[PDB]
RNA sequence: UAGCGGCGAGCGAACGGGGAGCAGCCCAGAGCCUGAAUCAGUGUGUGUGUUAGUGGAAGCGUCUGGAAAGGCGCGCGAUACAGGGUGACAGCCCCGUACACAAAAAUGCACAUGCUGUGAGCUCGAUGAGUAGGGCGGGACACGUGGUAUCCUGUCUGAAUAUGGGGGGACCAUCCUCCAAGGCUAAAUACUCCUGACUGACCGAUAGUGAACCAGUACCGUGAGGGAAAGGCGAAAAGAACCCCGGCGAGGGGAGUGAAAAAGAACCUGAAACCGUGUACGUACAAGCAGUGGGAGCACGCUUAGGCGUGUGACUGCGUACCUUUUGUAUAAUGGGUCAGCGACUUAUAUUCUGUAGCAAGGUUAACCGAAUAGGGGAGCCGAAGGGAAACCGAGUCUUAACU
């Protein structure tokens, strides 16, 4: 019932939370 | 050539390479072909991804998200986006050479004598602007499918002949090929035969 | 214009799941999955159309081979006791004496040996 | 003879390809075009004369010549083009006339290639050895 | 739109009666004096556009 | 094309020709005759529109069917068979259409005319100075400073003035042509916020406007701004009285309406993925792209029992998905959860080639006119001759002093 922002822009993802898991090792 | 009148059963002397050539198929297909060509209007157009209503704003980053790269959301591809060879108003006219329209009306001529489909009378007037009259007359003379070309400018006949759709009635000059081939019986004034022959050479 | 494909996609999807009945799962109600099973099924069945005339063969060779060891005579002896005496008789025709007929396949044999002899 | 009995010509209408229409077309998922080049790709393709970055020929090759504008205002006449004109004398505005030459026109020269037969008077024009003996056979009378 | 010209193709060939183009020679410009005159002098006429790079030729100029 | 051009990529005329349309005037100044043309304004009158409207032809019977406009008969109208609606497809049921008319009042446009203003014509003159031109720096001309004409001017200068001056693509001479440094001017031309009529080999609800629906809405964003989804009961609500279970529920079963309720409002048709119930067969000692070839048995139909079909498939031979990319993939390389819908070699103009058709040493028109896919229009374009850088020569020509 007006139940959109589901997966509008997928901001899921747009949080884009920090990545590379301390993992520079793959140098 | 000599053409048989239906009312008087006189004769009446024409032109051979008129009104007795060889049926060239293929030039008169390909006349009633750019003639039906020029009766298209080509009104129609859709939308680009240019022309949709939108902005020129990428949906979501280029990478990181999980998601297919996209630029636009006028993209072709999606959902109420642009056509992608959406199309203008175009002409569909083609030309026909002279030679070539004048060589299928002869061909075509000759071919609804060969055929029968043709019908030659001095005159052919109705006296009053009835279409009633019309259709009585058209029935004495067994004809319901007919062109009328007529070598001056009747308008009673074009009146009476006007809510008839099985009838159509033409001046000399405004013949065409495709109605002389659309309509089952021709009948030709004998000056609408000589001017015929005058333009036909 | 605007040819919309509903209906062609649609009868164009059903003559393959047609085909897939009696398949395992997807196989018989998806069309991706059913498509890429039934060119497999096209290619063993022409593969298939070739190896039944191996494997017949092979099944009647070791047929008359047990019944021409049972009468005291090895398949390759019979079969060249045959070519000598020219019996033309082909391996199906003689698995199935072989079978029914016991009384000529022995006639048979004997011919052989007298052919070998 | 009717609007559905008409047909064309054998051989005049051809159907024409359509690309990345199935296998059995043969014009399948890459259309003609092989695979992951420059040539492959929408609008790929090199321009005009491009040879790589090779000197192209028309750029190893020197220059040579001008354009006379005298040769744009010359013009050649055949002997079959005599008769076309009217009166039996030939000018330069009577050949403009016949619509032979062009309005710009000065010059003409008239050259033995046709023939001719009846007497043509040419006024005011070059001609060759080989038209001059063609005309005079004729009866004409080359002048000025 | 109609086709343009490359002019210096235009500048550089001219038509010949059966469709071959003809060209001046190259390597007749400088640098004469360790040239040798025989060399030159069958480097002064006009030769005719070669089979193989008759292509390119038409492509570049494709009013004639 | 001529040209311009790191002479590259590319830019790209003009003269001239065919057409549409055509219109010329005034002040730099005095007089003479004086209001004379025209224009403007303002009235009136007439006509023609516009802004409401009016009339407008002609059909019955029977069969099927819920319903006739359908079928079968028999008529009639038509300057009206454009179109739309009506319980299924209507020339004659309705609204209209053709045609014929119509405005108290306002207003447009034409003429005509009144009034106001305006000046007309003739003669003799005058003939646009910090201007033309120049130097420097830039820009525009197709023309990128080049040998660069012409135009504009930021800066510094600076003429003659009809016996004079400008241009004719450096420049000079001759000749031709025109008169700058003050102005005005209809048409042919460009466009469509909007209105009316009509049309479509344009779409038919993931299409077409973003929007067929209370859409630039809901919603998002501080904001500029972004920006949806969502159509259809039936001919007519006749939209289910009443009864029953249930919570004075929801929901359902009747009954009733209706042609139809597997049209009941979560409402035309209702596919697939997906999830169930029922029936038949198979399956709990059996190893893998799940099929294919063989094949027992079981169940079910037909049949003259002949045995065929149909479903299942014990056991058994063989058998490591598809796409893409690759020297090469079962590959433990990519891609795809599945279904349904959409989704990619087009269009325009030039050009070459092939085919085909027309005419043929000729072929063909474009603009435009034209009521008009005709016909006219041959301006032009290609071709029938080439060679040469070119003048030029010409079935030859160029090279060269000249070619065996
Ligand atoms: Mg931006
Ligand atoms: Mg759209
Ligand atoms: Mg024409
Ligand atoms: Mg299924
Ligand atoms: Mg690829
Ligand atoms: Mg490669
Ligand atoms: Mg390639
Ligand atoms: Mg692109
Ligand atoms: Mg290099
Ligand atoms: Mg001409
Ligand atoms: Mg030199
Ligand atoms: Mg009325
Ligand atoms: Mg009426
Ligand atoms: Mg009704
Ligand atoms: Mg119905
Ligand atoms: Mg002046
Ligand atoms: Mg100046
Ligand atoms: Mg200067
Ligand atoms: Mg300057
Ligand atoms: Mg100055
Ligand atoms: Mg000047
Ligand atoms: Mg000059
Ligand atoms: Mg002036
Ligand atoms: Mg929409
Ligand atoms: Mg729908
Ligand atoms: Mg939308
Ligand atoms: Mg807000
Ligand atoms: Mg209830
Ligand atoms: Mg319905
Ligand atoms: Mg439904
Ligand atoms: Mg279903
Ligand atoms: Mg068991
Ligand atoms: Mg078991
Ligand atoms: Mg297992
Ligand atoms: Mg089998
Ligand atoms: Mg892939
Ligand atoms: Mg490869
Ligand atoms: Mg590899
Ligand atoms: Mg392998
Ligand atoms: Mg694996
Ligand atoms: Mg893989
Ligand atoms: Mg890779
Ligand atoms: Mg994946
Ligand atoms: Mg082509
Ligand atoms: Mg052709």
């Amino acid at each position: 019932m007006s139940g959109k922002m589901t997966g509008i822009v997928k901001w899921f993802n747009a949080d884009k939370g920090f990545g590379f898991i301390t993992p520079d090792d793959g140098s | 050539m000599e053409l048989v009148l239906k009312d008087a059963q006189s004769a009446l002397t024409v032109s051979e390479t008129t009104f007795g050539r060889d049926f060239n198929e293929a030039l008169v297909h390909q006349v009633v072909v750019a003639y039906a060509a020029g009766a298209r209007q080509g009104t129609r157009a859709q939308k680009t991804r240019a022309e949709v209503t939108g902005s020129g704003k990428k949906p979501w980053r280029q990478k990181g998200t999980g998601r297919a790269r996209s630029g636009s959301i006028k993209s072709p591809i999606w959902r109420s986006g642009g056509v992608t060879f959406a199309a203008r108003p175009q002409d569909h006219s083609q030309k026909v050479n002279k030679k070539m329209y004048r060589g299928a009306l002869k061909s075509i001529l000759s071919e609804l004598v060969r055929q029968d489909r043709l019908i030659v009378v001095e005159k052919f007037s109705v006296e009053a602007p009835k279409t009633k009259l019309l259709a009585q007359k058209l029935k004495d003379m067994a004809l319901e499918d007919v062109l009328i070309i007529t070598g001056e400018l009747d308008e009673n006949l074009f009146l009476a002949a006007r809510n008839l759709h099985k009838v159509d009635v033409r001046d000399a000059t405004g013949i065409d090929p495709v109605s002389l081939i659309a309509f089952d019986k021709v009948v030709m004034t004998a000056d609408a035969v000589k001017q015929v022959e005058e333009m036909l050479a | 214009a605007r040819v919309k494909r509903g209906v062609i996609a649609r009868a164009r999807h059903k003559k393959i799941l047609k085909q897939a009945k009696g398949y395992y799962g997807a196989r018989s109600r998806v069309y991706r999955v059913a498509f890429q099973a039934v060119i497999k099924a096209g290619q063993y069945a022409y593969r298939d159309r070739r190896q039944r005339k191996r494997q017949f063969r092979q099944l009647w060779i070791a047929r008359i081979n047990a019944a021409a060891r049972q009468n005291g005579i090895s398949y390759s002896k019979f079969i060249n006791g045959l070519k000598k005496a020219s019996v033309e008789i082909d391996r199906k025709i003689l698995a199935d004496i072989a079978v029914f007929d016991k009384v000529a396949f022995t006639a048979l044999v004997e011919k052989a040996k007298a052919a070998l002899a | 003879m009717r609007l559905n009995t008409l047909s064309p010509a054998e051989g005049s209408k051809k159907a024409g390809k359509r690309l990345g229409r199935g296998i059995g077309s043969g014009l399948g998922k890459t259309g003609g075009r092989g695979h992951k080049g420059q040539k492959s790709r929408s609008g790929g393709g090199v321009r005009r004369g491009f040879e790589g970055g090779q000197m192209p020929l028309y750029r190893r090759l020197p220059k040579f010549g001008f354009t006379s504008r005298k040769a744009a205002i010359t013009a050649e006449i055949r002997l079959s083009d005599l008769a076309k004109v009217e009166g039996g004398v030939v000018d330069l505005n009577t050949l403009k006339a016949a619509n032979i030459i062009g309005i710009q026109i000065e010059f003409a020269k008239v050259i033995l290639a046709g023939e001719v037969t009846t007497p043509v008077t040419v006024r005011g024009l070059r001609v060759t050895k080989g038209a001059r003996a063609a005309i005079e056979a004729a009866g004409g009378k080359i002048e000025e | 739109p109609k086709i343009k010209t490359v002019r210096g193709a235009a500048k550089r060939f001219k038509k010949t009666g059966k469709g071959g183009f003809k060209h001046k020679h190259a390597n007749l410009r400088h640098i004469l004096t360790k040239k040798a005159t025989k060399r030159k002098r069958h480097l002064r006429p006009k030769a005719m556009v070669s089979k193989g790079d008759l292509g390119l030729v038409i492509a570049c100029l494709p009013y004639a």
